[PDB]
């Protein structure tokens, strides 16, 4: 059966040993080792640059931590005592320690530049500015995780009477606004195989109830999650309530499935780290345990994919040992076709709210557009070359420039589908006098 | 009474 | 435990029988028998004058199917394949096959003249043209049962955790608009109760555990659904965002109930197809098994009715028995008001976004405030008749015409009470003052 | 095994005794006697000068009831009977029987001088005017409890398949408008405490399933409920329900363990009747009966105030031992601000909305600011003798006074924080500038 524990960003258990780590994002992480009765603390960073490693010792056993470019809160669950601390020195540390009723303990904790904010098993919410000083509380269902990126911050609830649900508000200083609040959430739970399958990895699930392996924002702020089936979804369309909507964009088992040679190498388990736009900062685990250990390995990057592919069709299409299977270039095309849409249209709307951080992300999306394109030829010469014109003139409608039509127009002419380039030029016609309006 | 219903439906 | 399972609208269980109903509808019915390793499939029309009824052989147990007039939707939960057939010859028979997961499941599909869409078990919703070009991949809770009009989709789904739900949106031109997303679906449950073991209930309930018979959107674009109890619920006012409502407009059993003579005829079921103005499809089931049985019954139709009625005031004022048991007149005018009300607005609702479909509404619209007015005067002189003159009062502001407050004037010369034609003298006064603005 | 009930707010069970009350509220109580197979009723007010108090035999086993200021309703969950029964004898004392299906029963029943409500286990809603003339029916998810005001309803809604929830709706003369409709409801179910099923208590619960005591709208017409948490939580933002937020405002076992002098004395129980302003108005309970006992008690009166304390560092700050806690002046002045933000902000969206309803609240607002900025003063000081300059200055943006501003400069000048002073006065000429536009 459930039940309500902490949980902070991409931990680990102790395991067999005296030492774990607290969380990592991709500024850094934070570990600590237990000794006799005391514990020591240490704070990593891979900008080291900017930011200076450093350690310190805690005798009141902490269980809860949070990071970000401007400091780390610490916290803990039973005690309720709690302690913020800045990476400059000028703005000296600051402790608090925060009501509980009896058997209440706290599940999460975050922070923004100036907001801080606690949560608890009984459903309560308190916040606090970046001195202490106490804002507003508040009673919602049970919330089992916390995320935040500048202003912009993500939250997860959950309740046996309520179901799962998540929020998404904005911080802002101007004002504070809601986008959703304690709305359904999709995602696949891990229940049913701890109940039955018992593979001793209890622990993790005794670590990690909820089995939510990680969430953060995106390098865009995109809301992003990665589930206990080894799957990251994406919220789009978020600024639009009516056509906001989850998307699973990469699928962790299908690709070891193919790195293998189609081999079910379950030794191996992945472990992510943050999403830079369309690449996952991840860890490569092998063995008993499925998160990393001391000293750091270096991280991996890998790229997402569509979900569109199937084990026996390509085992078939395929029929040294191990080679990454062979795919049909229809199937490579739609997936390219689907993926280029998919990041032209996310590009799309963060430029159009938030437009460019740096000045080029526009000649990007020039690229996904021609990519776009160029797939949908190649799917459209498939269809011509066994003469569907049906499907061949319905995939024309979806090319954007002229000189992709006038390719499609090459592409009738070798299919000999007089027919098709008729039909084509009529739609050419057409959209010429659209461009010329 | 039912005949200036009846007024109503004529 | 339970297990999610596939469902087709107003297809039969097999029974203790080699053949089945895949799916039964306004446009025709898909039969199927068993042949040795093999299955036959007939696909059967109400109108064979416009269609043509054909068959074909089944070798890949295709247990999933969707009827419409420009073909036929065929679906294997399992293997994940599918299958297209035009009625016409002008274009071709098409099949395809899904990327379902290990544990996943196709639990139901949908066809347009602009769409195919796919659902499964484990939540993913997939979208295709009519030739199988695809366009999207989303995520939902499990889904369980879906249809479509046009543009406008109706998909049903279910949790463990977040419960009962459902949602509404349409596939516009422009983008996809969500008009309720995962909404709470008001239906009642049967499973609980220990008298589902009977027999023939216990097969349905294998069959399908959820109870639902059949969904589909009326004859002016609203959507409809059918469940165990045995009542026609209709969303009303699902145009707007702080009205949307589900009405039971028809309880088949109480009209069983009253058309047997007021008697307990739980031999006779009822079986919907679509639904035509205030007057639903259907076939009338007798026997044990309570699906229809082969060859085909015929079809029959039920008008909707408020649920106004009381069993044992019927009787009573009732007291060959078999015949239709009496109803009163204020029951009656009660009635016809309600439905009068109910009827109008929903023509209205449609007249005003649907325009005149079928090109006499208009007159439909009048007959009905006609209908409206005399109910409320039928009312209007029973409380007149009691003498309450605050009742009648109020009863005459519900009148529309001003011909109807001259009848009422007459009726309240004739109770005898001065004070109620004064006082309905002073309210036609006030509205030809304000018919005078 | 979970079993549904009918309910009606601030009654009572019999205990073992031959006596109990129905409902309770500010205006009167409705109690009852058993004699024999009959019952008498007794209609009390805590005004029986302008109201008569009466009594009648109820010879139906009326098990819901409803009470306001024009009549009192009643009702029979298993026979359909209601009947209302006005104080005066200008309107008729009537009766009528609503129609049931078989093992449905009324849950609850509500009135208003505008509106009639009354609901049913199987989910279903029916509305009617004050003669019992019916206006509509709705299915829901199964309705447990009901409560009105003027045209404004709020009701709960729970099913094992849908969670526990609530709707807002206002029944005007356009239309039924909703605000919410089964929305989660964040309330700590008594079941939780599974382990606490003592005969005593199994009683009350076996009577009152949900826990809950009371559920009504404020002085201020915003929805408020009190629950097995022994807190009273009130609906903020209900007006703008993209805002809306639910507060926990007060907690009687932390009043009453502050009030025994910081004991964890089991004796006395509040019972909630109506929010007025800041105060509740409450009945005192003592002993296992949990639940008020005949003669009535008189009424008494408790305000809110914000859970922000630790009991431990209470009991060690205030080290006659019974006597209420001497709290720090920080604890103090922090409640303090909170509170008077909460209330001026309450009080903002009724005047704002709602206008002045009693005709003094300008008052009232302006005497909340004075003590929120007092609060504030108090809180400031205390920092500058923490030489905290980054947090003092904070607290000088919060004020809304120039008065308050110019003593922050004295207090800097004692402080000695001319850095302080430097920065309050620029604050000060950014007001005058603000004061000046």
């Amino acid at each position: 059966k459930f039940r309500y524990m902490p949980f902070s960003p991409a931990g680990t258990p102790f395991g067999f040993t005296d030492r774990r780590y607290l969380t990592m994002n991709e500024v850094g992480y934070v570990s600590t080792v237990k000794n006799s009765e005391q514990y020591s603390i240490t704070v990593s960073f891979f900008d080291v640059g900017r930011f200076r490693e450093y350690h310190f010792e805690d005798l009141f056993g902490y269980d809860l931590c949070f990071l970000n470019e401007k400091g780390t809160l610490f916290g803990q669950s039973k005690t309720g005592q709690i302690q913020y601390r800045p990476h400059d020195s000028i703005h000296s540390n600051w402790t608090k320690i925060i009501p509980l009723q009896a058997g209440e303990r706290i599940t999460s904790v975050a922070a923004t530049p100036v907001r801080v904010i606690v949560g608890t098993s009984l459903g309560y919410f308190r916040s606090f500015n970046q001195f202490g000083v106490p804002f507003a509380v508040e009673k919602t269902s049970p919330i089992v995780a916390l995320t935040a990126q500048n202003y912009r911050v993500f939250s997860v609830h959950y309740s046996q009477f309520h179901g799962l649900s998540y929020s998404l508000s904005e911080l802002g200083t101007s004002s504070k606004r809601y986008y959703k609040r304690e709305c359904p959430l999709p995602m696949s739970l891990p229940n049913i195989n701890s109940d039955m399958k018992k593979d001793a990895n209890l622990d993790y699930y005794n670590f990690n109830p909820m089995g939510i392996k990680s969430l953060f924002f995106s390098s865009y702020g995109d809301p992003c999650i990665f589930g206990s089936d080894n799957t990251l979804l994406l919220l789009s369309k978020w600024r639009s309530p009516e056509e906001s909507k989850w998307l699973p964009i990469l699928d962790s088992n299908m690709e070891i499935w193919k790195m293998s040679g189609g081999k079910e190498t379950t030794d191996i388990h992945v472990w992510p780290l943050a999403l830079a736009y369309d690449t996952l900062n991840c860890i490569l685990v092998k063995g008993k345990h499925i998160w990393p250990e001391f000293p750091l390995p270096l991280p991996s990057e890998m790229e997402i994919r569509m979900p569109v592919f199937v084990k026996s069709k390509l085992l078939e299409e395929n029929k040294e040992e191990d080679k990454e299977i062979q795919i049909p270039v229809s199937m490579a095309a739609e997936e390219e076709y689907l993926r280029s849409k998919v990041l032209s249209e996310l590009l799309t709307d963060t430029l159009e709210n938030d437009g460019e951080m740096y000045g080029n992300e526009n000649e990007v999306l020039a690229a996904l557009n021609g990519a776009y394109d160029k797939a949908l030829l190649r799917l459209f010469a498939s269809a011509c070359s066994d003469q569907n014109v049906e499907k061949a003139l319905s995939l024309a409608h979806e090319l954007k420039q002229d000189r992709a039509l006038t390719a499609a127009v090459k592409i009738s002419e070798r299919a000999e589908l007089p027919s098709l380039v008729k039909k084509i030029n009529n739609i050419r016609e057409a959209r010429y006098e659209q461009q010329l309006k | 009474f039912d005949d200036i219903l009846g007024e109503f439906e004529s």
